[PDB]
């Protein structure tokens, strides 16, 4: 099946923590980023693009300690820094086993699938949210996703949001289709 | 490249 492929495709990207941490729930956030199309996950592969699962923090890693104390994009004024931050996702990504769910320590549909996505965008897409074509289609429908001063004001955010959305679950699909069609029509063509 |  297509979503074996994908876990297969998952298995030369996605990197376990050392020591203990929940195994279950770092084998249901594989599962969950295998319904991503398998074409963006064989890019990211072929690019070298390691998902890091974490039992910490993520400035606890070596390569993230640079981020201590700094106060992410969009991250102004609520008290937070990178060292409180769950998901980070671009030229790499990095995601706090058990912090997927909306609501724990952020506002993504879901951590992993959002990470991810900027990961697709910048790696494989050479930022395309970025480009004039999408933020065309994010000045119309960028606050219609929810967190108006963060996906409405950050192209960037709003695409992994998006990409998050059309990937989950078969509702969040149909609710993104709903609210934003412009960018569900984009994505749709992408993965063509 | 790093984003929340
Ligand atoms: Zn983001």
């Amino acid at each position: 099946t297509t979503i074996q492929q994908n876990k297969d495709t998952l298995s030369q990207i996605v990197v376990f923590p050392t020591g203990n941490y929940d195994k279950n729930e770092a084998n249901a956030m594989v599962n969950r980023l295998a319904n991503i199309d398998g074409k963006y996950l064989n890019a990211l592969k072929q690019n070298n693009l390691k998902i890091k699962l974490l039992s910490g923090k993520l400035t606890d890693e070596k390569e993230y300690a640079y981020l201590k104390g700094v106060v992410p994009k969009g991250w102004e004024g609520t008290g937070k820094t990178w060292d409180d931050v769950p998901g980070l996702g671009g030229s790499t990504v990095a995601l706090r086993i058990g912090f997927s769910n909306k609501g724990k320590g952020h506002d993504a549909i879901n951590l992993e699938l959002h990470a991810t996505a900027h990961a697709i965008d910048h790696i494989v897409l050479n930022d395309i949210s970025k480009s004039a074509q999408f933020k065309q289609i994010f000045a119309k429908e960028g606050r219609s996703l929810g967190n108006v001063n963060y996906l409405g004001v950050y192209p960037e955010e709003f695409f992994a949001e998006s990409f998050a959305y059309y990937y989950l679950n078969q509702d969040t699909n149909s609710k993104l289709k709903s609210a934003c069609p412009q960018t569900y029509s984009f994505l749709q063509n992408l993965a063509k | 490249e790093v984003n929340p």
